[PDB]
């Protein structure tokens, strides 16, 4: 049973150094070369390096020759991936792989931020406003750190017509927004609330979205 | 490096029908050893990727006969002769020709639906957020199709880029289509000095643009 099993994720500050390993199992790490790729969803696939373990030999592609150390112990049948002088720049998925083996990657976050809780904001429509047979309501949650914030609708009530945006990252910051769309037969007669947690602030937050009327 | 240019960037495909994808190398991959190093991967979302072809042709162990591959120089194509669900996903040509070795940005297979209009959703300011000195405005454009959508905001009629954040989902695994968020984000001393917002959308399902706006000054 082949299988190359990688380390957990990782968020790191700026400047550390991080030791990925790739645990192989059901063959002899000393009998073929392993590679290491980077990807992020920019900037796509990249190639680092690869180690021979059965003589330690190591070629890195000259772009992260200052940056990325491979070794391997084979008693223990792992190869690991030492990444220093981090920056947001490594912010990526590593995979190590051999043959036609690939492990299923490491998450690397670099940063400089501070652990910050979302301001989560209420997007709320008119209630005036009837908008055709379904409203849309939502929230923002706006700059926090780090990933991830788990948002539900009324506890996890509603899921149907939701929409959670991928996060992006301002000035070292996420953000993301999700909306929802409900009959408007139920709205505003049904309240509508988004909760949002944010477990490495030890926060949760809930706004209910109370409609506008002018 | 040698640089890997995929065409297209995003195939919409329909289950049964072919499918044809393009890579482009900078220089030849023609190995002086007489071989020609160019790979083809999947990556299906959140998963990792598999090699499919190697050696320009040659199928990876279990992949179906639907999937071919040719090429040479600096030209290579992989052909799918009926798509089926499991191929959806992103496509990387990869070659290793010439160290280092690089892979292409990837084509992604997407389904084809029906043409859908987003329904564009527009919401300003909330009083909470405008106690803490920002002023941000949130447009949603929600459940289109294709996904190719343009999206611009005007402050008092005069278009703006400055301060935009987009995001956008994936194709949605129930009806294949596409959502996206656009958030203007202002000082509340600049928000306040103006009194019209709009979001304006392009979307090829109609040839005039979908406008959704709100006045400070009204309701």
């Amino acid at each position: 049973e082949v299988q190359l099993q990688q380390s957990g994720a990782e968020l790191v500050r700026s400047g550390a150094s991080v030791k990925l390993s790739c645990t192989a199992s059901g063959f002899n790490i000393k009998d073929y070369y392993m590679h290491w790729v980077k990807q992020r969803p920019e900037q796509g696939l990249e190639w680092i390096g690869w180690i021979d373990p059965e003589n330690a030999d190591t070629e890195y592609a000259p772009k992260f020759q200052g940056k990325a150390t491979m070794t391997a112990d084979t008693s223990s049948n792992t190869a690991y991936l030492q990444l220093s002088s981090l920056t947001s720049e490594d912010t990526a998925v590593y995979y190590c792989k051999t043959g036609d083996y690939w492990g299923q990657g490491t998450t690397l976050t670099v940063s400089s931020a501070k652990t910050t809780p979302p301001s989560v904001y209420p997007l709320a429509p008119g209630s005036a406003a009837q908008t055709n047979s379904m409203v849309t309501l939502g929230c923002l949650v706006k700059g926090y750190f780090p990933e991830p914030v788990t948002v539900t609708w009324n506890s996890g009530s509603l899921s149907s017509g939701v929409h959670t945006f991928p996060a992006v990252l301002e000035s070292d910051l996420y953000t993301l927004s999700s909306s929802v769309t409900v009959p408007s037969s139920t709205w505003p007669s049904e309240t509508v609330t988004c909760n949002v947690a944010h477990p490495a602030s030890s926060t949760k937050v809930d706004k209910k979205i109370v409609p506008r009327d002018c | 490096d040698v640089v890997m240019t995929q065409t297209p960037l995003t195939l919409s495909v329909t289950i049964g029908q072919p499918a044809s994808i393009s890579c482009k190398s900078s220089q030849s991959l023609l190995d002086s050893d007489g071989k020609t190093y160019l790979n083809w991967l999947l990556q299906r979302p959140g998963q990792s990727p598999k090699r499919l072809i190697f050696l320009v042709s040659k199928l990876d162990s279990g992949v179906p006969d639907r999937f071919t591959g040719s090429g040479s120089g600096t030209d290579f194509t992989l052909k799918i002769s009926r798509v089926e669900a499991e191929d959806l996903g992103v496509y990387y040509c990869w070659q290793k020709t010439h160290f280092p070795q690089t892979f292409g940005g990837g084509t992604n297979l997407e389904i084809k639906r029906a043409d859908a209009a987003p329904t564009v959703s527009i919401f300003p300011p909330s009083s909470e957020q405008l106690t803490s000195g920002g002023a941000s405005v949130v447009c949603f454009l929600n459940n289109f199709y294709p996904k190719d959508i343009n999206v611009k905001w005007k402050i008092d009629g005069s278009e703006r880029q400055n301060g935009v954040l987009n995001s956008w989902t994936d194709q949605d695994s129930k009806d294949s289509t596409y959502s996206m968020s656009s958030t203007l984000t202002l000082t509340k001393d600049e928000y306040e000095r103006h009194n019209s917002y709009t979001c304006e959308a392009t979307h090829k399902t109609s040839t005039s643009p979908i406008v959704k706006s709100f006045n400070r000054n009204e309701c």
